[PDB]
């Protein structure tokens, strides 16, 4: 409920609703295990991929975005 | 029994004078050693009278009888590294005396002190001194300020010191101290805490620093 | 001979002892083993050596510890005993690194024990210290500050020079000649 | 002869000793085996031996290592007190290479315990290091200060420059002439 | 003949007479079995031994090794404890290891026991190493402290050459020749 | 004849004996059964012998291995322990082989132990080898590291010739004359 | 019984003069041989009158006597390779005496060291010392900076130096100030968490300019 805010597109307002969660997020990360969250977060894409690499994406952003689906049975 | 044979077998780390008042008086190098000789006199070994004496005691004794009866002087140390005749320095610009009473003042000297033949008097400059003291406050590339008075020279040494820079500091300040006292120029030295590490900021006439975003500081 | 004190230990008698010839009082050390030191004067300085007696509250106490106030013998240790137990630790580590620096005699240090708190629930406080020391006589002490704050600072996680106390005094005159006996 | 200490350890003895030949003050150590050691001296220096052992307040208190709060022979342990036992032996283990040194006589070292945290859901906290040394007359103490820190910085995971304190002294001078013996 | 010290173990009594005759001072060890070790010199010599045995602090400590915190034979283990004793016995290993290398008569080395920290959750730090060594004389120091660094840096998983401090010095001047006996 | 050590093992005395001939000093070594092996010399080479007894810090430890912290003879064990064990088997039989080569007279092998970590969920990280070895005089050392990385690289799983750490060195000059007897 | 007899096997490590004063000095070689000599007199082995010396405790010495009678005398070391001839070395530029005045310092030298026979003074060329200075540290490529002032000159080596560059700097320093002192020139060694190592730039429309020399530093991110 905040009157000051723009958006341009739909990526843009996605951005917004995302970062509006993050105060729920945060406490899922503060209460759960950081290896069964990124096995999970692994598992909703790994069936599809051709590779074993990893390291593809630099930790900061991944390790800050969890997604709230890998950390609700985790926790 | 003479006295030397009492202070031990080092004998040369002793020197004793005779005093006119009928009294022996023994010169001694540092606060140990004084301990050392005055435990024999106390101990009642020597049956004649004795003295023990140093250098920064006689200094605080004779200030304090200048204090009385010459209350205007400007004056900076008395060496003793011939104990039969000090030195006597005066500054040159802040008093005003004639030979005369130059001399009286040596024949007053000499009678406070009854181990010492003559007290030789000599003017120093006080730019010399001042001199000297910012020269190697910058020869140890410590960082200073510098405020005048009519009467003294003050060197501020504040800020967040290192400690290569703590020990430095304190022998060359050590070092100067024994040279010309502490009377006309003085040395404070004054740890602080850092506000600008992991800060932005903005420096120069219109300096002021990011508390955080959003916070603003501006120093006076 | 006159009984000031009986039953005592070994340093409270040489403490008595140091007391009374400093103002000129002979006294006498009986030692009895299992009954302890018995000190003695005479009848002339019986009446002093009571005055001081009370005046500087002699015999001392026992030299007081937080961690005798939570002992380890015991069956359970509550998060507040366990933390003190260590902080009551490291003052008497810092008492004893102290006294090895240059010209010093004697220090003492306190820390604030904010495990009067469980800081349970709430974030925990800086750290505030006090320290004592005594120099040797013609010691620049002014310039032997800057030195103890240094090294203070940095034992502990989150210290200010600002939240540092450093009190310093010299040695008193020596007590080298003997008292004078009564006539 | 007056007795001045009794049923001392060889330690003690030996630092009792150590500090009244500094002074010029002849003294006796007697060992009765079971009942220890005795001290004693001529009546001539008994009164300014007296003042001194007040003075240095012996004999010395013996040494403090925090692992003597937390006996490793409980049947049961926190992690704090498991924490604990490690940091005060890498400490010991530090003091014991630094004396190795080219130099070095003793040193001292501190950490920073944060073992006080639960460390619950809470990041650490930086390590903060301490030392004292003691070298050989005619050291370049300005120039050695960098070794020292060169050494410790690698010894933990994360540790800066300036969170490391150094404090350096040099040796004094020796006695090695014997007291002389009262008339 | 003054006694120093008795009941020494034998390699405490070598430390004491190796410092001794390095200041001239002629000492003699006696042994009385199950009573040990006894050191014994002249009246002449008393005092500087005296003060000789105060400034190093001898008879010297045992050496600590954190292995010695976490007796293997606790009646159980935590992780904390195996991942010490595991980290104390590479340690070892390695100074071991280093002795055999040409040249160098002694080494001590550290490292990083980030075990801490348990690492629930939070994932290791790298390592970091420190070591010191002593060399022969005629040794260039500077051309043998890259040898050492690479055969540090490929002994663990991560380490770089920016994290490995490296310490060398010298052996001292030889004591060939025998004090001199009191006249 | 002075006595320098007692109770020595069969290992350590000849360690002692083949250090002191090298400086040219004449030792002793006697047989006590149940109490072990006596170490005796002269005394015109008593001061030296002591000199190089501490400079060596003799007699030696003895060697360790990283099984001997997690002895498989036990009730009980764990994945920790099992893994351990398992490594330190392969580094010695590694270093059994090696001495097998054309050549090399002793060598040592190190392994990073990543046990430190259960590998359990998180993934396991490449190995890093490291390897010292002593040669008989006249050999190309350039022309042999090669050998030992190529038999190096195929005993694991996964390495690099980038990880592999070889330090090689020559044999000193033999001690072949014996030494003289004091006059 | 000689005093040569009393020191030791090796006859070679100590020197006996003669002084004038009635004394026998025992010139020594360091801080080791010197207590090595000092315990012999100090048990009493020997009756007659004997002191110990060495190099550096006469430098300190002397330079207290300087102090006093001689405040404004620019000067680098006294030498005592020759110990019944030293050589005093006095700046060129910043000193301006007579040879009548230095005959008589020459004089009040000799009264001081009683186991001297006479005092040479030489004088030296600043220019050289500093050259000398610089170009060591060149030799060594050490990271620096130098400062000059009017009666001296001030390099210094900080940041994040590396093992190797600490070890040879330190052998450098201790090497130069046992010929020149430490009163002319001076080494300060810091270390700092700056990868840099004391080079310092400001970033502008033209590109990056030098900073100026200063207390203040930016510790490295990276």
């Amino acid at each position: 409920e905040d009157e000051d805010v723009t958006f341009n597109d739909i990526s843009s307002l996605s951005k917004h609703v995302d970062e509006g969660l993050d105060g729920y997020r945060d406490y899922l990360i503060k209460y759960s295990d950081r290896e069964l969250v990124q096995f999970f977060e692994n598992a909703q894409l790994k069936r599809q991929y051709g590779e074993e690499t990893e390291t593809v994406k630099r930790d900061k952003d991944e390790i800050e975005k969890p997604s709230i689906f890998a950390l609700l049975p985790a926790y | 029994a003479e006295l030397d044979s009492l202070l031990g077998q080092e004998k040369e780390r002793f020197q004793v004078l005779p005093g006119r008042d009928k009294m022996l008086y023994v010169a001694a190098q540092n606060e140990r050693d004084t301990l050392w000789a005055r435990q024999v006199l106390a101990r009642g070994d020597y049956d004649k009278n004795a003295r023990v004496i140093n250098e920064n005691e006689e200094n605080k004794r004779i200030s304090i009888w200048l204090d009385t009866y010459y209350p205007q002087l400007a004056y900076y140390r008395i060496h003793f590294d011939e104990p039969r005749k000090p030195v006597f320095w005066l500054s040159r610009q802040r008093n005003t005396m004639s030979k005369k009473e130059l001399e009286v003042l040596s024949q007053k000297l000499r009678a406070l002190m009854p181990y010492a033949d003559s007290v030789n008097i000599t003017l120093m400059d006080d730019v010399t001194a001042a001199g000297q003291a910012e020269a190697g406050l910058k020869q140890q590339a410590l960082p200073y300020s510098r405020r005048n008075h009519k009467g003294g020279v003050t060197f501020v040494i504040q800020g967040a010191l290192d400690d290569v820079e703590i020990l430095r500091a304190r022998q060359f300040v050590d070092s100067y101290y024994r040279t010309w006292g502490g009377r006309y120029v003085q040395f404070a030295i004054e740890l602080k805490d850092d506000w600008l590490k992991g800060r932005s900021f903005q420096y120069g006439a219109e300096g002021y620093i990011k508390m955080s975003p959003g916070h603003w500081y501006f120093p006076s | 001979d006159k009984d000031l004190l009986k039953g005592l230990d070994q340093e409270q008698a040489n403490e008595v002892i140091a007391v009374l010839q400093m103002h000129n009082i002979e006294a006498n050390k009986i030692d009895s083993g299992k009954l302890g030191y018995s000190i003695t004067v005479a009848e002339p300085d019986f009446t002093a050596a009571v005055y001081w007696i009370k005046t500087y509250q002699l015999p001392p106490r026992p030299r007081v510890e937080i961690a005798q106030m939570f002992p380890a013998d015991s069956l359970v240790s509550s998060p507040r005993a366990e933390k003190a137990r260590l902080y009551s630790a490291i003052e008497q580590r810092l008492e004893q690194s102290l006294q090895t620096m240059e010209g010093v005699l004697s220090a003492r240090v306190h820390i604030s024990y904010d495990i009067d708190a469980g800081e349970n629930g709430r974030p925990p406080k800086p750290v505030h210290l006090s320290a004592l020391a005594v120099y040797e006589r013609g010691s620049p002490l002014a310039h032997q500050i800057s030195d103890i704050k240094r090294f203070l600072k940095n034992s502990f996680a989150d210290v200010d020079y600002d939240n540092i106390s450093v009190v310093l005094s010299e040695r008193s005159d020596a007590q080298l000649q003997a008292p004078g006996t009564p006539v």
